[PDB]
């Protein structure tokens, strides 16, 4: 018998099988419709899309996303993901395992009930789980206490945790992520000449960000040398060959999770929130939060940003503190990753919530197993 | 909950100082006459039990981890930890010890010195001129055009496929 996990987020969908290393299916948590093309369809057609599909068809579909700011808003489209996840990129039969899922931090009651309800009556699951995303990505660091600073597309979070638990009343979310930076790369590159302002152009704007973007140590400073040298432009080839050339875009774009004033957002940058999160902390518990910062999602990847965070947050700490910041090549998947290991071990056995306890019990049993 | 393992009905149950090793993603005891010789490509977990003069006892978690040991490893360790500790109903105190890096207090467990040594159980785990927008949009419309959908789908219909659940 072997469990799934799944680490909905935002913009991807990252599944797989407990005790693999990785997750086996990373794609687009989209819904696509096709745009109308000028005649009135004209049925029998595929009127949906998901993941893979819909985003290579985008050009031709309007695509939703039915997480926002890693909270679940629209179910009907959640649904659709989840089905699609389990017969069309796992391919399995849900009723045939039990299904770990994540949530954000701070997820509402009402939202943690219906997830369960729907994997229960909907995909007939014999068990399941919902563990928060952060304290699993913890876990994957293999600490109990520490201070998750996870980032995706979607959603940043500030995660204090002790002994294993998170501490809600300490908790910041920030809605500014990826998609949010991505956005904002697209901004700057017009502004330089280059107008990849359409569905179509989306994705090398994001294969610009991941690949050629990182975090300045000192913004400023980086800004005077792109201003007085031609040493930190790249050249970028486009899909047709074309080749394109780019200068403090670079980073320029992932300043913005510290100066979040730069897309016209008023809240304070991710060094910040860090702080403020941990001084919200018991005065006790901070020094091995401050110890323990690990990095997760795929918005903390830009290079420099563990270096960038050390020196901000060691600008804000009293000088006594010993200050860590843990950053893993793999922490796209650090979620998912302590999710596989959770549900893998000897000890999880009786802590799904099981079917039968479910059609006993209903939807709220969540908050009394999953916890 | 509760978890019903047999090494947790053991745990902290009188005091001593108990040694486990996470293998494959569970928790097996380390042999009494090993305690003390880490393998570094390991990650262990150490619960020492302290009679308190008021009857109670005190509960000193340690999950340990070795240099190489491989990320089920310390994972597993790092959870088994906060299971134990709620399991002995949060009363322990809990503590990350690294290779090389360990506390006075983890390290005066061992009274003839904690040892090292390699090796270890295996993982439990599985240029072109003024940019021309024109060309480059033609150029991505051409690949959007020659995408062909997946036959394959099961399609999503919204059927329920499990009992729905009705208070009483
Ligand atoms: N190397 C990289 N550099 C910068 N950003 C990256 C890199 N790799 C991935 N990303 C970004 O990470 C985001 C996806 O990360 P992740 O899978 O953690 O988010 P999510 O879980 O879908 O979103 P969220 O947690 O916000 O709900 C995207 O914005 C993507 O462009
Ligand atoms: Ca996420
Ligand atoms: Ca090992
Ligand atoms: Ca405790």
């Amino acid at each position: 018998t072997t469990a799934l996990v799944c680490d909905n987020g935002s913009g991807l969908v990252k599944a797989g099988f407990a005790g693999d290393d990785a997750p086996r299916a990373v794609f687009p948590s989209i819904v696509g419709r096709p745009r109308h093309q000028g005649v009135m369809v004209g049925m029998g057609q595929k009127d949906s899309y998901v993941g893979d599909e819909a985003q290579s068809k985008r050009g031709i579909l309007t695509l939703k996303y039915p997480i926002e700011h890693g909270i679940i808003t629209n179910w009907d489209d959640m649904e659709k993901i989840w089905h699609h996840t389990f017969y069309n990129e796992l391919r399995v039969a849900p009723e045939e395992h039990p299904t770990l899922l994540t949530e954000a931090p701070l997820n509402p009651k009402a939202n943690r009930e219906k997830m369960t309800q729907i994997m229960f009556e909907t995909f007939n699951v014999p068990a399941m789980y919902v563990a928060i995303q952060a304290v699993l990505s913890l876990y994957a660091s293999g600490r109990t206490t520490g201070i998750v600073l996870d980032s995706g597309d979607g959603v940043t979070h500030n995660v204090p945790i002790y002994e294993g638990y998170a501490l809600p009343h300490a908790i910041m979310r920030l809605d500014l992520a990826g998609r949010d930076l991505t956005d904002y790369l697209m901004k700057i590159l017009t502004e330089r000449g280059y107008s990849f302002v359409t569905t179509a152009e989306r994705e090398i704007v994001r294969d610009i960000k991941e690949k050629l973007c990182y975090v300045a140590l000192d913004f400023e400073n980086e800004m005077a040398t792109a201003a007085s040298s031609s040493s930190l432009e790249k050249s970028y080839e486009l899909p047709d060959g074309q080749v394109i050339t780019i200068g403090n875009e670079r980073f320029r774009c992932p300043e913005t999770l510290f100066q979040p004033s730069f897309i016209g957002m008023e809240s304070a940058g991710i060094h910040e929130t860090t702080y403020n999160s941990i001084m919200k902390c018991d005065i006790d518990i901070r020094k091995d939060l401050y110890a323990n910062n690990v990095m997760s999602g795929g918005t903390t990847m830009y290079p420099g940003i563990a270096d960038r965070m050390q020196k901000e947050i060691t600008a804000l700490a009293p000088s006594t503190m010993k200050i860590k910041i843990i950053a893993p090549p793999e922490r796209k998947y650090s979620v998912w990753i302590g999710g596989s290991i959770l549900a893998s071990l000897s000890t999880f056995q009786q802590m799904w919530i099981t079917k039968q306890e479910y059609d006993e019990a209903g939807p709220s049993i969540v908050h009394r197993k999953c916890f | 909950m509760v978890v019903e393992h047999p090494e947790f009905l053991k745990a902290g149950k009188e005091p001593g100082l108990q040694i486990w090793r996470v293998e494959k993603f569970d928790l097996v005891p380390v042999p009494t006459n090993l305690y003390g010789d880490f393998f570094t490509g390991d990650a262990y977990v150490i619960l020492k039990t302290v009679q308190l003069r008021n009857g109670n006892l005190q509960y000193d978690l340690h999950y340990w981890l070795g240099n190489e040991c491989s990320q089920d490893e310390s994972g597993a360790a790092a959870i088994f930890t906060v299971q134990l500790d709620d399991y002995l109903n949060g009363r322990a105190v809990q503590h990350r010890e690294v290779q090389g890096f360990e506390s006075a207090t983890f390290l005066g467990y061992f009274k003839s010195g904690l040892k090292y040594k390699k090796g270890g159980v295996a993982s439990g785990f599985g240029p072109t001129g003024p940019f021309k927008r024109e060309e480059l949009l033609d150029h991505l419309e051409k690949q959007a055009k020659e995408f062909k959908d997946r036959e394959d789908l099961v399609p999503y219909t919204g059927e329920k496929r499990g009992k729905v659940w009705v208070p009483k």
